[PDB]
């Protein structure tokens, strides 16, 4: 059934599973028309499909051409996502296919279920966690590959860089969700925190800076402070 | 006009004949029902005064044989049986009618309620949903489960309604996932009507039979089937115009006949609100929407 704080360690067991987030699949810029009406212009989007145990990210880039001539785009985005996730599963060798797919939004359940009818043994699950994966486009290297795409494209990343050499996947996921929650609550401040010190660099093959274990504790503390501050600045506390 | 005689009434029971109901006292001199409308299927049904558990009854068509009721004290129920000796049967019934031991089926209501509820219902199709091939009549009760219920346990006592499942490979063409899920016309017209039922009359027959089993026996699987068959039509953008007009008439009589105090358990709020106000056919069921809004505005 639904995934929540009670069964939270299930994410890091040895059953292959994927999170699917579809918030940035259909994105637009808004512009007033010459007549003074409002018009949207679609921009490139992405499906965020993540193995939380290994860090493997299947980033399917959604090029704006897929919306050309189509109606009801938010509803089509749900079925396009499900079509691309099903296509990804079919492309994986049998022993790499997931046993469970957890969707971040309840509106993806029926489209994914219908697209995965051929896979009756793969469970499609909601979650009650409010995961911050929408902020994936605040990661510079991910945003860059999405906006530069001229055609549909899949790009594979490890969203944990090399952290799993030194920490467990439970700890790596907790670090990732802390970073993404901060980028979602105040992107400018979170990015200042991550890059303030110019001696700490991002390897060419990485997404995040090359922090020592000690610097990660400082960083994580600065992110917690940011989130708590904003939550004060927000509710006045 | 035909007759279903009773050997006796040894236990106190409410007997219903179609939409009608009457009470028989324990060992009351009762020998059956006469003046039954030839040309319709009929249902004779029972609720014991002692144990309201298990409503049960029999679907029959008097053109197919001479049927009577006899209480069985071992199995504890009123059983339908066929009499093969036609001269014996006639003689028993004439002697019974002469003594006024039988109650009389009403003349015909102005609304033609039974005809309208059973327009498409045929005994031969009932007997394929209810498989007991040695009898010409079909037993149904409140507890019998459907084939679809049994896939999610005694096969001989099941209701073999046509399985309808909107998230199934039968319902969804590979490559038309979004199309077929949001517009069920393929599944209605090609799979079910052309493929399985052959025509809309057989579809409506099963829909009407499911409703009547839900209403008369409180059979939950039958209620599920009735609503599924409604929802499949309303959720199709492309439906023959004659079918929509006939569906509106079918449902109007069903809603008109449903006891007001059974609406909570026999009507599915989600299906009816979707069908009347959100579906492709939201504007095609004028008579049904009007009686629903006057009789059950609460559900909506
Ligand atoms: N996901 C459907 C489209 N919604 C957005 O892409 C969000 C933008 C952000 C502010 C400008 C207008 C809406
Ligand atoms: N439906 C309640 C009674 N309705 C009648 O008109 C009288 C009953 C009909 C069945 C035969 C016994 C008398």
């Amino acid at each position: 059934g639904a995934m929540n704080s009670s069964n939270y360690a299930e994410l890091f067991n040895n059953d292959i599973k994927l999170f699917v987030d579809d918030t940035n699949v259909y994105r637009v810029t808004v512009h007033k028309t010459f007549e003074g009406n409002v018009a949207t212009k679609a921009i490139n989007g992405c499906i965020f499909t993540l193995n939380p145990k290994t860090g493997h990210l299947f980033l399917k880039i959604i090029h704006t051409s897929v919306w050309a001539g189509q109606k009801r785009l938010s509803q089509l985005a749900k079925w396009k996502t499900a079509e691309e996730v099903s296509a990804l599963v079919r492309s994986l060798p049998k022993e790499e296919q997931p046993k469970q797919i957890i969707v971040t939004r309840k509106a993806m359940l029926d489209p994914l279920e219908v697209h995965m009818l051929d896979f009756p043994n793969i469970a499609i699950r909601p979650t009650e966690l409010r995961l911050p994966f929408s902020a994936a486009m605040s990661i510079d290297k991910l945003s860059d590959v999405v906006m530069k795409a001229t055609e549909p494209q899949m790009v594979l990343f490890n969203i944990y860089d090399d952290w799993l050499d030194r920490i467990s996947s439970y700890t790596a996921f907790s670090r990732l969700t802390l970073l993404l929650r901060a980028l979602k609550t105040n992107e400018e401040s979170a990015k200042m925190i991550l890059l303030s010190d110019p001696t700490i660099t991002i390897k060419s093959y990485h997404l995040w800076p090359s922090f020592t274990d000690e610097q990660w504790i400082t960083i994580e503390s600065q992110m917690r402070d940011l989130i708590l501050t904003e939550y004060g600045r927000k509710y006045n506390v | 006009m035909n007759t279903v005689p009773f050997t006796s009434a040894p236990i106190e029971v409410t007997i219903g004949i179609d939409q009608y109901s009457f009470n028989v006292k324990e060992n009351q001199p009762f020998h059956g029902i006469k003046d039954i409308p030839i040309g319709h299927v009929h249902v004779i049904h029972f609720q014991h005064a002692d144990n309201s558990s298990m409503r049960y009854g029999y679907w029959f068509d008097c053109r197919m044989g001479n049927f009577y009721i006899q209480y069985d004290p071992k199995d504890g129920l009123y059983k339908m049986m066929e009499e093969r000796d036609g001269a014996k049967f006639e003689n028993i019934v004439h002697n019974f009618k002469e003594r006024q031991m039988m109650v009389s089926y009403p003349k015909i209501d102005e609304d033609d309620t039974w005809y309208n509820l059973t327009e498409f219902v045929q005994m031969d199709k009932i007997r394929k949903i209810v498989r007991k091939d040695e009898n010409q009549f079909s037993y149904v009760d409140s507890s019998m489960t459907t084939v679809q219920e049994n896939e999610l346990s005694d096969p001989a006592h099941s209701l073999n309604y046509t399985v309808i499942n909107f998230k199934s490979r039968e319902a969804i063409r590979p490559g038309h996932e979004m199309e077929d899920f949001l517009d069920k016309s393929y599944y209605l017209n090609t799979v079910m009507l052309q493929g399985i039922f052959k025509n809309s009359s057989n579809y409506f027959g099963e829909l009407q039979f499911a409703f009547l089993n839900a209403m008369f026996f409180g059979n939950y699987g039958s209620s599920l089937q009735w609503h599924a068959m409604i929802e499949l039509i309303c959720s199709s953008a492309t439906v023959p115009k004659h079918m929509l007009d006939k569906l509106d008439e079918i449902l109007y009589y069903q809603i008109k006949t449903l006891p007001e105090q059974y609406s909570d358990i026999l009507l599915n709020e989600r299906v009816w609100n979707i069908c009347l106000y959100s579906s492709f056919q939201k504007n095609s069921l004028h008579n049904t929407e009007k009686i629903m809004e006057n009789k059950y505005p609460e559900l909506l």
